[PDB]
């Protein structure tokens, strides 16, 4: 998994998997756009990385 | 961005560490070290070097 | 597990202090927790003052009661019922674990 | 009356200790203790009882360098450059190094008194960060540290018990991340 | 996780906002108490300020605090400053207009480190921390996507306390109105900055702002992809109370547009 | 300090006893475990632990028609304090009315509910008959 505050930190760049939070709190296209609160990463398409 | 400097793995835990990642590791390491010295009473010649 | 689950309880009310203490020691003696004594340390004077729109230019010292109860047996259901069973407001519930 | 000043030489990544050793050894070799006072490698001993590293941990004031009480002379210069693994004389122009100031020595030694006096566990805590609890009484709960204490070391931490948030006096030994 | 100081600040802001909202439904108790030239300071401002300061003192009895009312309360550790506006746009509150916010920012070594603004009415919480970005109730904030002056919405405040520059300001206003789309005038520089961070306004500018008002927004827009500057691109704004901010291209266009009309007093 | 005040050194125990409802021996056990009290003669500690004998009821039975209010409504602090003060003279016979009642009034000020002394003194006039050779 990409390490927080690292050269691949999902929080700083984006989710590794499309529309899937890093901590697994969301896996649905509906919830697109809300950052998580357990790992703190926006939920979008992976393209943003 | 993390995409354009990817860290592609191999059949095992062998990752193609692209030079960009390594240079970034080096420079960020120097930066962290130098900051930690700056707060820690900063011996002048040492912070200079 | 660890012993000193020791709850001190300040307040200015009395009867609800008794209610909360009785309920707490109930949970203790019911969940297998070896309760120690409530041991109400001497009631203390505590200074107030009217910090509102005053009289144009009203308790100021109160007998705050203190129940210093201790529980030394933290089973699972102990913490379960504790965080479950609630307490009235108007009580200072600074607890210690150790 | 040659007063040996204090100079600094660059060590390598993970070599500092054996570098200081070899330095003293070569001093004894040329018997030049009169020219080389003391080779100083300041360090720190951060002590945590659990959390992976346990009961101790060894930090340094600053890596890659070594502090010496040498006296300036070309002989001593090559005597330090004729050692296994060092860089040049950290300082001004090479072959004419810059001794560090006496105030530097005094401040660094006050630092050493401070660190060696109190074993101070770093990776410290800040009032306002959230953190879980790995301890039996409050396993895997999570609240916010409302006050950090060091001597008592008992983490005044507000957590949710019986609805109303309340402080708790759990010790460092059971804290989670941060 | 989360930034600690940010967390304690947002707790303070929640408490303060709840107090303000609770008092908002009894206009017979909060009176108009003016301080300067139409800068009211009602008692509710004092109460919210005291609440915030109390909540802070629990976790930092040593941090020096700054407030428009109590000036500067020194602390035993004055390397870190807490700038507060318990209420922004006092006028909007006295008219009971439901658009205002409390602003709390924390500077470290002079550079602003964290900031929060809280509107209780709409219940919106703009948080921002350097090195992590800006959030609006969980959404990232990348400001307006504008790259010109057409179709752009410009939020602004008027120097209704430094009316000497009025003409000057109005002058530039006219110039701006020849290129922009529409204006916005809400009455709370903190909330306007916040909107800039949310892209709800394509930019913002103002003259005569106290140093304890943009400190909670300048970091907001900065970590929101936008930028701030004085009316000339420098950084004397922290002293001139003259701010212009927005996404970079719009800021460039606005500066190149304003530099001529500008009265050399502000330069 | 030691002899008389001994009572209020361990009324806590009583309180805790009347709240814990466990073995009085273990009650005094945990109490002495709580702190090392030196203002109490250990003989009076043994008296306080002896204050469990069933005449407790009887001494409130002593005033059972001589009550201004109910019994459970009298707080656990007042319950314990009055019960041991009457255990002095209803089963133990330590001192006369004036002495023991001056005790029961002075050594409940750091525990009473800001008015306890008025009612305990008004109802304790039953302490006059219980030792009529005053
Ligand atoms: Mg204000
Ligand atoms: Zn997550």
């Amino acid at each position: 998994k990409p390490e927080r505050d690292g050269l691949f930190c999902a929080r700083i760049f984006g989710p590794v998997k499309d529309y899937e939070c890093l901590c697994g709190k969301y896996k649905r296209l509906k919830h697109r756009g809300v950052i998580c609160e357990k790992c703190g990463v926006e939920v979008t398409q992976t393209k943003v990385r | 961005p993390p995409d354009l400097r990817p860290l592609v793995p191999l059949d095992g835990g062998r990752f193609a560490t692209s030079d960009l990642n390594d240079l970034y590791r080096r420079v960020i390491n120097r930066n962290n070290r130098l900051k930690r010295l700056l707060d820690l009473a900063a011996p002048d010649i040492i912070v200079r070097n | 597990q660890n012993q000193r689950i020791r709850i001190r309880l300040k307040a200015f009310d009395h009867r609800l202090i008794d209610q909360a203490t009785a309920e707490i020691v109930e949970t203790a003696k019911r969940t297998g927790a070896q309760v120690r004594g409530p041991i109400p340390l001497p009631t203390r004077k505590e200074r107030f003052t009217v910090l509102i729109s005053p009289h144009v230019n009203d308790q100021y010292e109160i007998r705050t009661h203190l129940r210093l109860v201790d529980i030394v047996e933290p089973t699972e259901k102990t913490v379960d019922a504790l965080m479950r069973l609630d307490l009235a407001a108007g009580v200072d519930v600074q607890i210690s674990l150790g | 009356a040659p007063k040996k000043r204090w100079y600094v030489v660059q060590a390598f990544s993970g070599f500092e200790g054996r570098v200081a050793t070899s330095l003293r050894e070569h001093i004894k070799l040329h018997n030049m203790e009169d020219l080389f006072g003391e080779v100083m490698v300041p360090t720190e001993e951060v002590v945590e009882i659990r959390g992976g590293q346990r009961r101790k941990s060894e930090r340094k004031f600053f890596p890659g360098y070594v502090l010496v009480q040498m006296v300036m002379n070309d002989a001593s210069w090559h005597l330090v450059r004729s050692v296994p693994r060092v860089m040049g004389f950290i300082g001004g122009t090479s072959d004419r190094p810059a001794p560090i100031s006496d105030k530097e020595v005094d401040a660094i030694m006050n630092r050493l008194q401070q660190v060696g006096d109190k074993p101070r566990p770093k990776t410290l805590f800040e009032p306002g960060e959230m953190v879980r609890v790995n301890d039996g009484p409050f396993a895997d709960f999570n609240g916010v540290v409302e006050e950090v204490d060091y001597e008592k070391s008992r983490l005044k931490v507000s957590v949710s018990i019986f609805g109303r948030a309340t402080p708790v006096e759990l010790d460092f030994s059971q804290v989670e991340k941060a | 996780a989360m930034h600690p100081m940010l967390n304690i600040a947002v707790r303070a802001a929640r408490k303060a906002g709840n107090l303000i909202a609770k008092n908002y439904e009894t206009p017979d108790a909060v009176e108009a108490s003016q301080k300067g030239s139409n800068d009211f300071v009602t008692n509710v401002d004092k109460a919210a300020e005291a609440v915030i300061i109390d909540t802070i003192r629990k976790s930092y009895p040593q941090h020096t605090i700054i407030t428009e009312e109590s000036g500067e309360l020194e602390g035993t550790d004055q390397d870190v400053q807490w700038v507060i506006d318990p209420l922004d746009g006092t006028t909007n509150f006295i008219k009971r207009l439901p658009h205002f916010a409390v602003s709390i920012a924390v500077r470290i070594k002079g550079r602003t480190e964290v900031a929060v603004v809280y509107d209780p009415m709409r219940n919106e919480l703009f948080t921002a921390t350097r090195g992590q970005g800006a959030q609006l109730n969980g959404y990232r904030l990348r400001g307006s996507t504008a790259r010109d002056l057409d179709g752009t919405i410009l939020a602004t405040g008027f120097p209704f306390k430094a009316k000497q520059y009025a003409t000057t300001y109005i002058n530039i206003v006219g110039k701006l109105f020849n290129e922009c789309a529409d204006f916005r005038r809400t009455g709370s520089a903190a909330l306007d900055l916040a909107y800039v961070a949310a892209g709800r306004v394509d930019g913002f500018f103002e003259i005569g702002l106290r140093p304890w008002d943009f400190a909670a927004g300048e970091l907001l827009v900065r970590e929101a992809g936008g930028i701030v500057s004085d009316f000339t691109g420098g950084h004397n704004y922290m002293l001139t109370g003259n701010i212009v901010a927005g996404n970079p291209r719009v800021v460039k266009a606005m500066l190149a547009n304003m530099r001529d009309e500008l009265s050399d007093a502000l330069k | 300090a030691a002899r008389r005040r001994a009572r209020e050194c361990a009324v806590q125990a009583l309180y805790s006893w009347q709240l814990s409802q466990n073995d009085i021996a273990d009650v005094e056990y945990q109490f002495l475990a709580e702190q090392d009290v030196k203002d109490v003669d250990v003989l009076y500690f043994r008296e306080l632990l002896a204050g469990v004998a069933t005449n407790t009821a009887y001494l409130d039975g002593l005033m059972k028609p001589y009550l201004s209010r109910l019994l459970e409504e009298l707080g656990q602090v007042e319950k314990a304090v009055l019960r041991i003060a009457l255990y002095e003279l209803s089963k133990r016979s330590d001192v006369p009315y004036k002495v023991a009642i001056n005790e029961a009034i002075e050594l409940a000020k750091s525990f009473g509910a800001e008015d306890s002394h008025k009612f305990v003194n008004g109802v304790l006039d039953k302490a006059a008959p219980v030792i009529r050779p005053n």
